[PDB]
């Protein structure tokens, strides 16, 4: 997290900051994941 | 003390002198105040109470043997003779590190 | 005999002076500031998508 | 962990410290090249001294450059000299054993998931003291991490917890462990 | 004497089967029972080396971006 | 849209400096081009300085225990051996 950071042209030249209307939500596209719940074994009475 | 003498490496540093000299005269001449109490002193430097400037010193690191002779009065109780010797050193500070040089 | 090696070094050292230019090979890449709006957008965004990149 | 004696190649000035070796035997390829260098240097210098024309030494240096350049450029990267298990049949001559050097993504070469990434067969991370990889490991650990400057024997940022696991390959190499506990003893009494 | 001198080296080149070399792996140390030898570092002596090591560590920290913070603030600079 | 991180600039720079990174690396580019241009064929009088740097330092390189040939000669020293051209010219004038 402490390393110097910079962007290439592909994240600057080929893009930009779109203007967003309060009332037009643009939702973020995200990674694919799933959530499970399982029991762990307890060692000790 | 009726008489006081300092001996350095077997030799007299000064001729022995009466205790009164060391109690009354020496601090008159060399320090800020005369104690008026029976405190005996001797300086190796001229005119001070630190005074924020050395006015001489005796380098005892070269004295292999130092003795001081006291001729005591005849009405003393057995006990302590507390001897102090304020001296100089070099405080040295560098790159975050402290310490005192000999 | 001696003049032979003298001329050999005479030409060889000029050859070396020609050769030496090849040694230093640094990479050049420049730095520039983000556009203000794009900079604000990047600073505002909360998720990074891809985790990290080394170049 | 497998260890080998020290050698070096003709660069620097090693060609004089273990001097008076001329021709190769049971030596590493770098040592064999060094021995050839010694042969050529002594031969050409002696020839130049016998016939004082001052050019046989030049030809000796030129052929030294030829041999060294050939060795430097023509090396074949197709080496898999990795020792594990019961057999090391690839070569029996002196050579440097393969090591998986510490990397930025894997500072301690613990083979957590790096083995499944690209290597498949990953050479063991060799000893802590073999090739100065201790300094590289410390540098890689102290990448992007700030110290409080109250510990010059740094333990404050938890060096101790991190370490190299005993095995750094996909398999524990159980055959070597068994041979360690139970020697082959060659031809035994029952045979 | 060319043919001869080269062969003299050839004869010697063949002969010196073997390879002497610098000690490999790691060097080792011997421990007195605790009488009769001087410690490697004076016990009073050991603390100073601690202290000596610090000089280097602090000097590295005179350039913040080059390493690890100090006891306050921070400092900037660079090379050339 | 993506985070790319540059680890170092030939000397590890922690992600604290902001403009020092630009100043340092601009100085790096300037030094690299200065060395390239003063190290190419086009030289005016700098041969004397290169030779005077070459001889004592070339000798001293062997005063260390070792010195790699990639560094005994290629550390701005190769044309530093250009003084041999001067000496052979001198002797050819003589001889």
């Amino acid at each position: 997290l402490s390393q110097l950071v910079a962007y290439g042209a592909q994240d600057v030249y080929l893009t930009g900051n779109p203007q967003i209307t309060f009332f037009k939500t643009v939702y973020r596209r995200y990674t694919n994941f799933a959530i499970e719940s399982i029991q762990q074994t307890i060692n000790g009475s | 003390f009726t008489e006081v003498k300092l001996i350095i490496n077997g030799s007299d540093r000064f001729s022995g002198r009466p205790g009164a000299y060391f109690r009354l005269v020496q601090p008159y001449e060399h320090h800020v105040r005369v104690p008026s109490k029976s405190v005996y002193v001797y300086s190796f430097a001229l005119e001070d109470a630190d005074s924020r400037q050395p006015n001489g010193s005796a380098n005892f690191t070269r004295y292999d043997s130092v003795q001081l002779q006291l001729t005591l009065n005849e009405n003393l109780a057995s006990g302590r003779v507390q001897i102090y010797a304020p001296n100089f050193n070099i405080l040295r500070i560098a790159a975050g590190m402290g310490g005192l040089a000999f | 005999f001696t003049s032979f090696v003298l001329m050999l070094l005479f030409t060889g050292i000029i050859l070396i002076a020609t050769n030496e230019l090849t040694y230093n090979r640094p990479r050049e890449i420049q730095y520039r500031y983000l556009p203000r709006d794009l900079d604000s957008f990047i600073r505002t965004q909360e998720m990074p998508s891809a985790i990290f990149s080394s170049m | 962990l497998y260890q080998d004696p020290v050698w070096f190649q003709d660069l620097s000035v090693i060609f004089k410290r273990p001097s008076e070796i001329i021709p190769t035997r049971d030596q590493s390829d770098s040592e064999r090249i060094n021995a050839m260098v010694r042969l050529v240097l002594y031969c050409s210098f002696a020839v130049a001294l016998i016939r004082q024309n001052y050019l046989y030494a030049i030809l000796g240096l030129a052929i030294i450059a030829i041999i060294s350049l050939a060795y430097a450029l023509g090396a074949k990267k197709t080496k898999s000299n990795e020792a594990y298990g019961n057999i090391r049949p690839y070569s029996v001559k002196r050579s440097k054993k393969s090591c998986s050097k510490s990397s930025a993504n894997n500072p301690f070469s613990n083979a957590t998931v790096g083995a499944l990434l690209d290597n498949e067969a990953r050479p063991p991370a060799c000893s802590y003291d073999d090739n100065d990889m201790a300094s590289t490991m410390r540098k890689n650990f102290n990448k992007g991490l700030f110290r409080n400057l109250d510990d010059v024997y740094e333990v404050e940022n938890s060096q101790r917890q991190f370490y190299t696991m005993p095995v750094t390959t996909a398999a524990p190499d159980l055959t070597a462990f068994g041979q360690f506990l139970y020697g082959s003893k060659g031809k035994t009494c029952k045979e | 004497t060319i043919k001869l001198m080269i062969m003299l080296f050839s004869y010697f080149a063949a002969y010196q089967l073997g390879k002497m070399q610098e000690r490999p792996q790691s060097q080792w140390p011997k421990a007195k029972a605790g009488q009769n030898k001087y410690m490697v570092g004076d016990w009073a002596a050991w603390k100073p080396i601690y202290m000596g090591v610090l000089g280097v560590a602090v000097l590295l920290t005179l350039l913040g971006p080059g390493g690890v913070g100090g006891g306050m603030g921070g400092m900037f600079g660079g090379g050339g | 849209n993506v985070g790319s991180l540059e680890l170092n600039n030939l000397s590890t720079a922690e992600d604290v400096a902001t403009l020092q990174n630009q100043l340092n690396k601009l100085a790096e580019e300037k030094h690299k081009r200065s060395t390239w241009k003063g190290l190419t064929f086009r030289i005016a009088v700098q041969d004397m300085w290169e030779a005077l740097t070459g001889i004592p330092t070339d000798i001293y390189q062997n005063s260390g225990r070792v010195s790699l040939k990639e560094l005994l000669t290629r550390d701005d020293r190769l044309r530093g051996l250009g003084l041999i051209f001067f000496l052979v010219a001198v002797v050819s004038i003589f001889f």
